RNA sequence: UUCAACCAUCAAGCCCUGGGCUUGUGUUGGGGACCCGCGGCUGCUCGCGGGCCCUGAAAAGCAGUGGCGGGCGUGCCAGCCG
């Protein structure tokens, strides 16, 4: 995958979304995000796996400071509550709005309106690995219908019977803690479904060109590595596209097929 | 090998009675129930649908 | 607003009649 | 008459219970346990219910000793919501063998009143007296499975039932999943 | 004598074709009954109609039934009249709705191999696809340089 | 009337409040002691704890034969438990004051006849096997007796400990009676010749040989030393049967 | 029977929406006399 | 009891210096008392009403629903004052009544309201304003019967 | 003739000393515009999966695809696979 082609893409797409919103204007151009779109050769998981895995970016995601940012962690949510008031630094205070326990999350967001209320109150959700696999059954089909918002797994554990909440958390340490924090809202998301095509975030409207080339390579990069299965040869045709804009080709390949022996004369 | 001969609770409960502590009674397995008959209530009669 | 706190809080349009002021 | 939230419930309790099935049966992967059967739901699937058959666990408070391999460790695990499991200790195995002990001849319960049942019975196997029949139990054996085949499950008694306010409670209550490990004893204490 | 044809809504996860009929069973004989079923992921969509026998059994099963609160879900009772009960309502009824995995259709019929002559026109299409995109970039003033695909 | 108030709470359903109310009615299977306390009625019927000597032969009898019962609903798993624990505890008197005098092995039991205080003492204990409960007697009526003969029991327990000097009630150990110590779950403590023949010999106890009379004549006629197989119980002098220091081995196996 | 089929259908409501405890046990009485019961003095 | 750890626990707290509302959180109980639920009722706090059908004198609560109806409050008759007095720890209750109730129970609370305003309000809307009584007895029912069925054949 | 709770509030396996990686399948139903990628359809379109909004746990025919076993060729399976 050549960079040029990679480069001139992004400011033909940059400079065709800004010739389609001058049609505030700033505004317009600005919260439009950028979709980088994976054709594989075969579908990409064999079922739906709803935990996001996440990608390191050298140019963070979720910058903005009008973000909220709503994390779910174990019981109790008073430690963490504390932790919150007390031992995070200022900004990531800020851009956490909302902590709440599993326990708390089960017994008042039941409601499929309180879901969506919880939904519409967010933009970006963090949860602990230790509750994310009973979070599809408690925010249902409202959270995980749309990737947009999926909960993104971090780690709480204090790496090592009934643990008593009130007693004891678990706790691992908090500056750490912090760096998990800004890792995660830092990091991209990939969702894994039954489909030939995935879509991954890499960058918005506002970003300059040379930063948003450098976020399509790198998720281009660990995307092919890690988590697309048979890599390359199962990669078919990568894409950038906007919410209204059509597809942008990367790198569209020569052949057609994961391997010769599917060719049967 | 040796296999153990009668029942030491019976065994005592014949001393019991020999010795005069207690009477000799037989076991009541069912006792005679209360002659009832049985009723419909005023709410399920008057229940209309 | 939820829809349900809507059903709980509503009620007529006679105002509320109020025996003596209260602290 | 049936009421429609019992056939939701007993729908919802049918379908988790598949789930839990089939996610034990795609999960997959020797000591000695006392295994209490006791209420769980009403409706009981096909495998979980030839498991119980398998380990004669028909009625309620019946009492059985498994030794622990990948089979029976996979059956406890699927039969886990109807019983209740734990290791029990030589003075539970001495008094439910000694006081509740019943031995299986042709096809009848006949009660251990002395060693000579078992000289006939197992005296091929070396075990000719009740305390061998405790000591093989005990330590598992080679001829454990042939002595649990021979003793008849043990029916428990249920404490409740002598005082009336209570009369119709049960004394195990369902929830508590899982091993019990060494607090089986004071369920075996309490009900023998 | 004459049918009796009911319509219920606001069904809880869980009361379907098996439920509905053991309990209206208990009100009496039933001899068809649909709840309409999603066709992709094969969920119902929290309605049936049950075509009973008897129209005053219907009559006052709806009556027992109407706003009845279960599970949440406070249950909608209605008896549809004869003049517009539809004559198409009760074909897939009395049977089970299974459930079709079209994903895994897909998988297979991508997975699955093809002929020759299958992969040439395959070839062949996907080449008037890559033409036709990139005269929609054109004039969006990219040009992306496609390699061809080499036929087997 | 407070099982009246009990079944008054739990059909209001105040779960908490008929907890209170049940702690209060003193239950035999919590309490493993009798519903109603038959310590005034003692000392009517026995003015002399020689009368009570005299009417220890029944008492033993009965207490023995009720240690080795499954639990009924008269007679709980407690109850039984704690009948249990004052045999061994007068069992253990006769050894520290080497009361035992003779034992007789008959097809319906082992007799005991001990000497107190002047008195023969003469009572019958079943083998250890399953006992069985007919409908041919008064089972509730027995467990009456029951409850009347281990409240004489432990007093006639106290009043030996005293006159020989030691506390009572004995320090009782759980974790060696869970792994199966029976007459060896008991540690006597001080307060704040026929008796002498298995003095110097160490004795070693098959798993077919009858270990609770076997121990408790052996401890009562002086051995000290005595082991047996791990099944057979926690306490044992001695496991593995190849010590050296055994001098005498009991078996019964052809 | 229609009546009987009925007679179903509103005994199936009556249980729905009134429970399954229709019924009542009476005394039955064979003398005509009502005495004081004899309570604890 | 609970009342009595309650108040030990804030004594503790204003021992050490901090109020009882610092330690002691905003209770949510079931408001019983029938000039509690009136004036609850006259000043529109109350979200729901539970009137018992068989309080002697009828006078006490023969009032209520239409007191309800005026003020736009949910109310419902339902039988056992006593089964309201296991609910508020007394023999009898002749009304109860729901104000709030917690964000875990705000769906529920909604739910059960609708379900009283479509099963009951407007299932006896029509059957309050009817005359009750004047059923004869049996033996007049079936003398009646005769009557008219001589009438009839005459 | 209980509408309760009950998944992992963490386990197992890698690197071999760094605290990082893998697995543990777990989602109410509809409606409205609208940018797409892929698979059939001559093609329209139909499916698969994404994107942007709305909703009381809301609802008024439009039922659609190849089979293993089981039940009586089958508008039967509180049994499964493709």
């Amino acid at each position: 995958v050549d960079p040029d082609q990679t480069l001139k893409a992004c400011k033909a797409l940059l400079a065709h979304i800004k010739k389609a919103a001058a049609a505030d204007e700033e505004s317009t151009v600005a919260e439009t995000p950028i979709w980088l779109t994976l054709t594989t050769k075969k579908h990409i998981h064999d079922s739906h796996r709803l935990q996001p895995g996440k990608i390191i970016l050298p140019h963070p995601l979720n910058t903005s400071e009008e973000i909220s940012v709503c994390l779910i962690t174990a019981d109790p949510q008073r430690f963490y509550k504390n932790a919150v008031a007390d031992e995070f630094p200022e900004d990531l205070r800020a851009k956490i709005g909302r902590v709440i326990d599993i326990s708390h999350l089960k017994a008042k967001f039941k409601a499929y309106e309180a879901q969506r209320k919880l939904f519409s109150e967010h933009d970006v959700f963090l949860a602990d690995t230790r509750i994310i696999n009973r979070l599809p059954k408690a925010l249902g089909k409202t959270f995980y219908k749309t990737t947009t918002k999926r909960p993104i797994p971090v780690v709480l554990m204090a790496q090592r019977e009934k643990r008593d909440p009130l007693e004891n958390a678990n706790a691992r340490p908090i500056p750490e803690i912090v760096a998990e924090i800004r890792k995660a809202i830092g990091a991209a998301l990939v969702h894994l479904s039954p489909s030939t095509n995935t879509a991954i975030k890499v960058g918005y409207a506002n970003w300059e060109p040379e930063k948003l080339a450098a976020n399509i390579e790198t998720v281009i990069r660990e995307l092919v590595e890690r988590f697309v299965p048979q890599k390359w040869q199962n990669v078919r045709n990568f894409y950038v596209k906007g919410p209204e804009t059509a597809a942008l080709p990367i790198y569209q390949t020569d052949e057609l097929w994961l391997d010769e022996s599917k060719v049967v004369p | 090998r040796l296999k153990p001969e009668g029942n030491l609770l019976k065994d005592r409960y014949r001393s019991m009675i020999v010795r005069g502590k207690l009477e000799a009674r037989r076991k009541i397995p069912f006792r005679k129930q209360a002659k009832t008959k049985l009723t419909e209530k005023w709410t399920f009669k008057d229940f209309r649908i | 607003g939820l829809k349900a706190d809507e059903i709980i809080a509503q009620r007529s349009a006679l105002p509320a009649v109020s025996v003596r002021k209260r602290a | 008459f049936k009421r429609a939230e019992k056939y939701v419930k007993e729908y919802r309790e049918q379908e988790r219970e598949k789930i839990r099935l089939a996610r034990i049966a795609k999960q997959q992967g020797a000591k000695l346990v006392f295994v209490i059967r006791i209420k769980g739901i009403n409706k009981i699937p096909p495998k979980p219910r030839k498991i119980l058959q398998l380990l004669r666990l028909r009625q309620i408070n019946n009492g059985v000793f498994v030794k622990v391999t990948k089979a029976t460790a996979e059956m406890i695990k699927i039969v886990e919501p109807w019983v209740a499991y734990g290791y029990p200790n030589l003075k539970s195995v001495r008094e439910l063998i000694y006081k509740r002990g019943y031995g299986k001849v042709n096809g009848q319960r006949i009660p251990l009143t002395d060693n000579a049942i078992i000289e006939e019975n197992l005296g091929k196997y070396g075990i000719i007296c009740i305390e061998d029949l405790i000591h093989e139990i005990f330590t598992v054996g080679p001829n454990f499975k042939q002595a649990a085949n021979f003793l008849w499950p043990f029916k428990l008694s249920n404490p409740n039932g002598g005082f009336r306010p209570r009369k119709f409670k049960h004394f195990i209550e369902g929830g508590d999943l899982g091993n019990r490990e060494e607090h089986i004893n004071a369920l075996i204490r309490a009900m023998n | 004598s004459q049918p009796g044809v009911m319509y219920i809504a606001r069904l809880p996860h869980g009361f379907y074709e098996h439920e509905l009929r053991g309990y209206f069973s208990q009100f009496g004989e039933i001899t068809r009954l649909r709840v309409v079923r999603n066709k992709k992921t094969g969920a119902s969509r929290h309605r049936a109609f049950i075509e009973f026998a008897d129209a005053e059994v219907a009559d006052i099963a709806a009556r027992t039934m109407d706003k009845y609160l279960l599970f949440g879900h406070i249950l909608t009772c209605k008896i549809v009249p004869p003049a517009q009960v539809h004559p198409d309502l009760f074909k897939g009824a009395n049977r089970r709705f299974k459930v079709v995995p079209w994903n895994k259709m897909a998988g297979r019929q991508l997975e699955r191999p093809l002929s020759e002559s299958q992969w040439q026109v395959k070839v062949a299409k996907e080449e008037q696809r890559r033409a036709a995109r990139a005269e929609k970039l054109k004039e969006m003033g990219y040009e992306f340089e496609a390699p061809a695909l080499k036929v087997p | 009337a407070l099982e009246k108030k009990i079944s008054r709470a739990l059909g209001r359903g105040d779960v908490s409040n008929a907890a209170r109310l049940e702690r209060n009615a003193n239950l035999p299977e919590k309490t493993g002691k009798p519903r109603y306390t038959l310590n005034h009625i003692i000392r009517e019927r026995y003015p002399t704890f020689q009368d009570a000597l005299r009417d220890l032969d029944d008492c033993l009898s009965m207490l023995f034969l009720f240690a080795n019962l499954p639990s009924t609903t008269a007679v709980p798993a407690k109850m039984i438990a704690r009948c249990e624990r004052l045999c061994h505890e007068f069992q253990h008197y006769l050894i520290v004051t080497h009361s035992l005098r003779k034992s007789f092995l008959s097809i319906k039991g082992i007799y005991y006849q001990a000497n107190i205080q002047g008195e023969d003492i003469l009572w019958l204990v079943p083998y250890k096997f399953n006992q069985r409960i007919v409908g041919d007697v008064d089972f509730r009526i027995m467990g009456t007796f029951v409850e009347f003969y281990m409240t004489l029991l432990g007093f006639v327990n106290y009043r030996l400990y005293t006159s020989i000097g030691l506390k009572y009630p004995p320090k009782f150990d759980q974790v060696k009676d869970d792994q199966g110590a029976e007459l060896a779950a008991f540690s006597l403590e001080g307060l704040n010749d026929p008796s002498q023949l298995f003095a110097n010999f160490t004795f070693f106890l098959s798993r077919e040989t009858p270990r609770q009379p076997l121990e408790f004549i052996l401890r009562a006629f002086g051995c000290k030393r005595i082991g047996w197989d791990a099944v057979l119980g926690e306490g044992a002098f001695t496991t593995d049967e190849s010590d050296p220091r055994i001098t005498h081995q009991i078996i019964d196996r052809p | 029977s229609k009546a009987a089929k009925g007679a179903q259908a509103k005994k199936a409501a009556q249980a729905a929406l009134k429970g399954v405890h229709s019924h009542k046990k009476t005394k039955v009485r064979k003398s005509t006399t009502f005495h004081r019961p004899k309570t604890l003095v | 009891q609970e009342k009595k750890e309650r108040l030990l626990r804030e004594a503790t707290a204003i021992k050490e210096g901090k109020k009882k509302e610092d330690v002691s959180k905003k209770p949510y109980t079931v408001k019983y008392g029938l000039n509690h639920v009136v004036g609850l009722i006259e000043n529109k706090k109350a979200s729901l009403v539970l009137i018992a059908n068989d309080v002697d004198p009828i006078e006490l609560v023969v009032f209520l629903p239409a007191l309800c109806r005026k003020m736009g409050i949910p109310y419902a008759i339902i039988k056992g004052k006593a089964r309201l007095g296991t609910l508020v720890h007394k023999k009898t209750a002749a009304v109860v009544a729901i104000t709030e109730v917690r964000s875990e129970d705000k769906n529920e609370l909604a739910k059960l309201i609708s379900a009283v305003k479509e099963g009951y309000l407007e299932k006896v809307e029509d059957t309050r304003k009817r005359w009750g009584g004047g059923i004869m007895g049996f033996k007049a029912q079936k003398r009646e019967e005769k009557r008219k069925k001589s009438l009839e054949t005459a």
